[PDB]
RNA sequence: GUUUUUUCACUGACCCGGUGAGGCGGGGGGGCGAGCCGGGCUCUCGCUUCUGGCGCCAAGCGCCCGGCCGGCCGGGCGCGAC
């Protein structure tokens, strides 16, 4: 009549993930006009360790194509990426490591 | 009298006219909130029967109940 | 004369080369839920196979004829709230010391004089929101031989009466002088609605796709020829 | 004219200010913490009478709601005297005790004759 | 014709994903290739890739428009940014 461990795991409180020191959501950059029709250049700032992820992450600081601000995206660091490497993203971007394209 | 013409027109809900009007409004009413003020009765005619006079102080809400 | 310092300093709005200018984003705005709602209602009217009892309020009296009917309908203003007081000073002149013709407003006091045949013409408004108030009325006037005409605006028909909106407007009897204009309005109305109502009954609205979906069919026609 | 931002933010509509057709309460409720109602009684304790003769102060028992500013007028208004500073502690009894240090242009032991403590 | 009905794509409810709902779809102006003796067309690209800088709040070119004594002291509106 006691609930099994898996059923208790589904609830939360105790079996939830420890997301305190997690260095952020590893996601790509959002699609816009500078992704779909051409490319955009953004520099790799620093390869970083995410607690609770085997692979490292990369703070790749792109220039904002619309605003005066400068945007920063947490990519999954490709093997052979380094700091100050130019990573180009979009349709017309080249086919080499880190260089994301559709 | 205008009301009797709307009366039997609301009894042919199966009609081509009312399979459009009850279908495109049932679209419209899902996109508005669960419980909000209607500016008027959708049916002036039906609200006539149930005692709604169209004077100041009478309020008509349009609320949805999950089926 | 000229200043050689005044230099052309142009911008290169190519992708990535320079920042983008403050250009038109009106058609990429996240609109309020009510503005989005009323717009893609007007769109569903253009897609869904609208039945011809509702579509007959798209066949409207044109620009040139509408103002002619309003011109004669402006003669027949039902009296103002302050014009009401000016009749009961012409009263105790005769006591202490016939009526002129007007418009008849609303759906009740029109449709009670369509079966009665006491309307020489009916003026329908096209944008009654709970449409069922009027849907029957174009059909009603076809049977009783009253010429019905449909206008663009219930507010502008509500201007003739001293109110916000008015659904329908009828002509009972008119001034014996001004029968000519009233009778010539009938022939252009009677021969554009009543003489061809069986054509209006087989007249379906909507069933027109999006203009980029319509413009993709053209691509699939220009590839096989 | 074009929408410069892709977000429809609510337009800044005009608002009017409260023009009352009647005041909610008939009159303003009077200041119940008067200069008499704020200082209850001066302490005539040997420790208090020491503090008056040794440190140029007075020891009053003050209403628990009082600031150090309200007392600084309360002792000024009722005793025609000036204040250097006020040091308020709430006793274990639950009442406030103001150590009203008087400025040296006046005498503390002499004004203790005026208030009538010995 | 009318319905039962397998099979393709249609969008329009309905669901999902992103966004600070920032350039979507047609069409044109403007550059690369193709065919006829300045000519009118069939389709392609539409601006940034040698380096851990810089880039926002427009220069430019148009046009009306405020005074005082056709010459002297500025703001606004369009392409630029179809």
């Amino acid at each position: 009549g006691r609930v099994i461990r898996g059923q208790r795991k589904g609830a939360g409180s105790v079996f939830r993930a420890h997301v305190k020191h997690r260095k952020g959501a590893a996601r790509l950059r959002a699609v816009d006009f500078a992704e779909r029709h051409g490319y955009i250049k953004g520099i790799v700032k620093d390869i970083i360790h995410d607690p609770g992820r085997g692979a490292p992450l990369a703070k790749v600081v792109f220039r904002d194509p619309y605003r005066f601000k400068k945007r920063t995206e947490l990519f999954i660091a490709a093997e052979g990426i380094h700091t100050g490497q130019f990573v180009y993203c979009g349709k017309k971007a080249q086919l080499n490591i880190g260089n994301v394209l559709p | 009298g205008a009301y009797k013409y709307i009366q039997e027109l609301w009894r042919k809900k199966q009609s081509d006219v009312m399979r459009f009007l009850l279908r495109v409004r049932c679209w419209q009413y899902r996109q508005l909130s669960a419980l909000h003020r209607a500016p008027r009765p959708t049916r002036p005619d039906k609200a006539r029967r149930l005692g709604y006079k169209a004077k100041q102080g009478y309020v008509i809400y349009r609320i949805r109940v999950r089926r | 004369v000229v200043n050689p310092l005044f230099e052309k300093r142009p911008k290169n709005f190519g992708i990535g080369q320079d920042i983008q200018p403050k250009r038109d984003l009106t058609r990429f705005v996240k609109w309020p839920r009510y503005i989005r709602l009323q717009r893609q209602r007007a769109i569903l009217y253009k897609r869904l196979k609208v039945p011809p009892a509702i579509n007959q309020f798209t066949q409207v009296l044109d620009r040139q004829t509408a103002t002619q009917l309003l011109k004669l309908a402006h003669k027949y203003r039902p009296e103002t709230k302050q014009e009401k007081k000016q009749r009961l000073l012409a009263r105790a002149e005769k006591k202490a010391a016939k009526r002129p013709p007007v418009l008849r407003a609303g759906v009740n006091t029109v449709t009670t004089l369509v079966e009665n045949k006491k309307a020489q013409l009916v003026v329908i408004a096209h944008d009654v929101d709970p449409i069922e108030l009027v849907v029957f009325l174009p059909a009603l006037c076809r049977k009783m031989g009253v010429p019905y005409c449909i206008l663009k605006g219930k507010a502008r028909l509500c201007r003739l009466v001293h109110r916000k909106t008015c659904t329908t407007v009828a002509f009972t009897q008119v001034n014996s002088e001004d029968k000519g204009a009233l009778a010539k309005l009938v022939e252009a109305i009677r021969t554009n609605y009543n003489d061809r109502y069986d054509e209006i009954r087989r007249h379906w609205g909507g069933n027109v796709l999006g203009p980029k979906s319509v413009a993709r069919i053209a691509k699939l026609e220009k590839a096989k020829a | 004219k074009i929408r410069t931002s892709p977000t429809f933010r609510r337009p800044k509509t005009l608002r009017l200010r409260r023009q009352p057709k009647y005041p909610r309460k008939s009159a303003p409720r009077r200041n119940k913490l008067d200069h008499y109602a704020i200082i209850k009684f001066p302490l005539t304790t040997e420790s208090a009478m020491k503090k008056i003769e040794d440190n140029n102060t007075l020891v009053f028992i003050v209403d628990v709601k009082a600031n150090k500013h309200q007392i600084k007028q309360a002792v000024k208004k009722l005793y025609d005297i000036d204040v250097a500073k006020v040091n308020t502690l709430i006793r274990p009894d639950g009442e406030k005790k103001a150590y009203v240090r008087l400025a040296p242009d006046y005498d503390a032991l002499d004004v203790a004759n005026k208030i009538g403590i010995i």
